[PDB]
């Protein structure tokens, strides 16, 4: 039944303070390698 | 920063003893060509000036700052270590 009177996005209701990191160390095992620039860093 | 000081050729003479007045402590001197500037518009009329005059003289060459290559964009480089750390 089509309902144009809730609200459906209450899920952020229950986030919590890692919620976005967690769901980052979450996303890790997805990511293609990450490129490199050839060094550890410009200091190098 | 400003170069406009470094146009024209300069003469001057070897600096010579200053020393300290007795009632005052003031420098005094015994050399009359103690301040004495002379302004030239090239390396060869200073030293044709300092010939029919006499004098021995030291040319020094002028000194022109080097060409530079600056670009701003080699600030945030890929791979180079001119990456700038700060702003």
């Amino acid at each position: 039944p089509f309902d144009n009177t809730t609200y459906k996005n209450l899920q952020h209701h229950d986030y919590s303070t890692y919620t976005f990191l967690d769901l980052n160390l979450d996303l890790s095992k997805f990511r293609m390698p990450q490129p490199s620039s050839g060094r550890e860093s410009p200091r190098h | 920063s400003g170069v406009n000081n470094t146009k024209k050729w300069k003469m001057e003479f070897d600096t010579r003893e200053r020393w300290e007045n007795p009632l005052m402590g003031w420098a005094s001197t015994a050399d009359p060509l103690s301040n004495l500037v002379l302004t030239f518009s090239t390396k060869e009329d200073a030293v044709a000036f300092a010939e029919k005059n006499g004098w021995s003289y030291d040319v020094e060459e002028r000194k022109v700052p080097k060409p530079k290559s600056k670009s701003y964009g080699a600030n945030f480089s890929w791979n180079k270590r001119t990456r700038v750390s700060t702003k």
